[PDB]
C-alpha cells in the first residue's frame, strides 16, 4: 500500500521544520 | 428493471422513470437513477459557448480599485501568477486546478466525446473523469470569495465594477445550468448497451465506476467498464485512516504558522490565521461570523465526524446507525466549501499590491491548509457507507 | 563585552537622528565584543560610537 | 433549447469585434 | 491504472510551473 | 458537530477576556 507513504514524508517534513524551528529558535536573553 | 442500491446493498426492483420522476433506495433512501433530461448536442454547444466565453472572462479585470491615487486592476491569473513568483507553485497549481483548470477539462472531455461519436476511440476512463469531475468545478465558490474580499476592501479604497464582471457571471450560470442537467448512466447506456437481470438472483454485485448491477466475467472485470468488480473497496479502511492521519498532521503546521503577511509602511504584520480571524471578528464580525464557520469549523467538523465513525466501525456500535449516515451525507456536502480561504487571500494579494505602502503576500502556511482539505476530501470520498450497513 | 541601545527617532537640532526607525518602527540595536559569557545586559543610553 | 447558444455566441462576437477594434500602434523611444 | 490518468495530468502542469521558476535565475554574484 | 463547537470557542474568549480583566477605575 503506497498510501500510507503518504503521511511518513509529511511527518518528517514536519521534522525538518522541527530541526528549521530549531534552525529559527535560538538563546534567550534578558536585558534591562 | 433491477438493480442494487450502491450504499447499502438493497436489492429491488426499478419501476420506469418519466422525466421529472426520481427513483431512491427503499432502506437508506439514495438516489440511484434518472433519465430523459437534455441531450449530447446541447451539452457540446454549451461547451463551445464555455470555450467562447472564458478567455475574455478570466482575462478581462474583475474589478478596479482606486488606492492612493492609483488605479489598480485585477484578475485570477494575475493573482496566480504573482502566487507563483512567490515562490508557491504547489498553492497557485492548485487554485488553477480548482477554478481555472476544472471548466478546461469540462469542455476537452465533452469535445473527446463527441470526436469519439465521430471517430470511435476509446471513451472508459474519460466517463469516470467525467462523473468524479463534477465535485470540483468550483466557480460560484470563487464568485462568493470575490464578494467577501469586495466587502473586505470597500473601506480600504474605492471598488469599481469592471467590465469583465459581467462576462463571469454569466460563466458562472452557464457551467450551473449545464452541471444540473448532466447525467451519466444516460451516457453509459447510449454508448454501451446492456440488457437486466431475472429481478431476483443474489448474486449481481454494484460497481463503484458505474453503478452497473450484473455478475462478473471470467476476468473479473465489470462488463461495462474495464475495472475490477469487487464486493466492497479494496483497503477503503487503511486508505482512510492514512488520508485522516495526514490531515490531522498538517493541520497543525497550516494553524501555527502565518498565512498573510501585510508590509504596512515597511513594516511586516506577519499574522496567523487565529489572528487574522480574531481582527475580522474585532472589525467586520458580520462577514468575520460567515468566515469562521465555513473556515476553520468545516475542517474541524470533518476530522471529528471521520474519527467517530472509524471508531464505531472498529466498536461495532449500533446505536446512531440511523444518524451516522446523515452526518456522513453532510460531511460530504459540506467539505467542498473550505475553499473559500485561499480563493479570498488570492483575491486579496492581487488587489492590494502598493509597492511599499501596502503589500499583501501570502505566508508558508497556505500550503499546509490546502494539502489538508485536499486530503480531508479524499478520505471523505474514499469511505464507503456498506461497511457501516455491514457492521451490524 | 556586549552592548544593547534601543534606536528611537527624535527631533534633534541642527539634524535629526533615526530617519529610518521613524519610518519602519523605532528597533534595538546591538554590538558584539570578546567577553566570555553573559545572559543579563544593561542598555544604554546613546549608543556609543564603535568606529 | 439552442436559444442561449445563440445569444452567448452574439456577445461573445460582439466582445470580440470591440477587443480587435481597441488596438493602437506601437512606438520605440529612446 | 485509468484512475491515474486524473491526477497525473494535474501534476504535468505543476511540472510546468516548476520549469517556470527555474529559467527566471541568471548568474548568481556575492557582494560584500 | 457545529453548535458544541461555537460553544468552545465563545468559552475560550471568554476565558481569554477573564484572564485579564482587572480592576476598572474611573479618571475625570
Ligand atoms: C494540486 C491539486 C490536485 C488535486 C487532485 C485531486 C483529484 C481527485 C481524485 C479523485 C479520485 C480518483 O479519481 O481516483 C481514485 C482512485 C482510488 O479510488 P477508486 O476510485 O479506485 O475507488 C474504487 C475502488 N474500486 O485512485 C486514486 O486515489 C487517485 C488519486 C491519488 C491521490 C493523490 C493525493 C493528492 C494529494 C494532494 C497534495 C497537495
Ligand atoms: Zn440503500
Ligand atoms: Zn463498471
Amino acid at each position: 500500500s503506497p498510501f500510507w507513504l503518504l503521511p511518513f514524508i509529511a511527518l518528517m517534513i514536519a521534522s525538518w521544520l522541527i530541526w528549521d524551528s530549531y534552525q529559527d529558535r535560538g538563546n534567550t536573553v534578558t536585558i534591562d | 428493471d433491477y438493480q442494487r442500491c450502491p450504499q447499502c446493498d438493497m436489492l429491488f426492483s426499478l419501476p420506469e422513470i418519466n422525466s421529472h420522476q426520481s427513483a431512491y433506495c427503499p432502506r437508506c433512501q439514495a438516489k440511484i437513477r434518472d433519465g430523459r433530461d437534455w441531450s449530447l448536442t446541447r451539452l457540446a454547444a454549451m461547451a463551445f459557448t464555455m470555450l467562447l466565453l472564458m478567455p475574455f472572462a478570466w482575462g478581462e479585470p474583475l474589478l478596479h480599485i482606486w488606492l492612493l491615487g492609483i488605479r489598480i486592476d485585477a484578475n485570477v491569473m494575475q493573482g496566480i501568477w504573482q502566487m507563483t513568483k512567490q515562490g508557491d507553485a504547489i498553492t497557485g497549481s492548485m487554485v488553477f486546478f480548482c477554478v481555472i483548470g476544472a471548466p478546461l477539462i469540462l469542455v476537452t472531455s465533452i469535445a473527446y466525446l463527441w470526436f469519439g461519436n465521430r471517430l470511435g476511440m476509446n471513451l472508459r476512463p474519460v466517463l469516470l473523469m467525467l462523473e468524479r469531475l463534477k465535485e470540483w468545478v468550483m466557480l460560484d465558490i470563487y464568485l462568493v470569495g470575490i464578494g467577501v474580499a469586495s466587502i473586505k476592501v470597500q473601506d480600504y479604497a474605492h471598488i469599481q465594477a469592471g467590465v469583465g464582471l459581467f462576462s463571469f457571471v454569466a460563466l458562472v450560470i452557464l457551467t450551473t445550468v449545464t452541471l444540473s442537467h448532466l447525467n451519466v448512466e444516460e451516457l453509459w447506456e447510449r454508448f454501451y448497451p446492456q440488457r437486466p437481470a431475472t429481478r431476483r438472483d443474489e448474486k449481481l454485485r454494484v460497481c463503484l465506476g458505474c453503478h452497473f448491477t450484473g455478475y462478473p466475467d471470467q476476468r473479473g472485470r465489470c462488463p461495462r467498464c474495464h475495472i475490477p468488480l469487487r464486493l466492497r473497496r479494496r483497503h477503503s479502511l487503511q486508505k482512510c485512516w492514512a488520508a485522516l492521519l495526514a490531515s490531522i498532521v498538517l493541520l497543525l503546521p497550516a494553524n501555527l504558522l502565518p498565512i498573510s503577511i501585510i508590509y504596512l509602511n515597511g513594516g511586516r504584520q506577519e499574522d496567523t490565521i487565529l489572528s487574522g480571524i480574531m481582527s475580522l471578528a474585532s472589525s467586520n464580525i458580520a462577514v468575520a461570523g460567515i468566515v469562521f464557520i465555513a473556515s476553520i469549523l468545516v475542517p474541524f467538523t470533518k476530522v471529528i465526524v471521520m474519527f467517530t465513525l472509524l471508531l464505531s466501525i472498529h466498536f461495532k456500535c449500533q446505536q446512531g446507525l440511523r444518524t451516522r449516515i446523515l452526518l456522513l451525507r453532510m460531511v460530504t456536502w459540506i467539505g467542498r466549501w473550505s475553499m473559500l480561504d485561499l480563493f479570498v487571500i488570492s483575491l486579496t494579494m492581487s488587489l492590494i499590491n502598493r509597492d511599499q505602502i501596502l503589500a499583501f503576500t501570502m505566508g508558508p502556511a497556505a500550503f499546509y491548509f490546502g494539502a489538508a482539505v485536499i486530503l480531508t476530501i479524499l478520505a471523505v470520498e474514499w469511505l464507503d457507507s456498506r461497511l457501516l450497513w455491514d457492521a451490524h | 563585552e556586549t552592548q544593547f541601545w534601543l534606536v528611537t527617532p527624535k527631533a534633534s537640532l541642527a539634524g535629526v537622528s533615526g530617519l529610518d526607525a521613524l519610518v519602519g518602527g523605532n528597533y534595538i540595536g546591538m554590538m558584539p565584543g570578546k567577553g566570555k559569557e553573559q545572559d543579563h545586559f544593561v542598555a544604554l543610553d546613546t549608543q556609543p560610537k564603535y568606529r
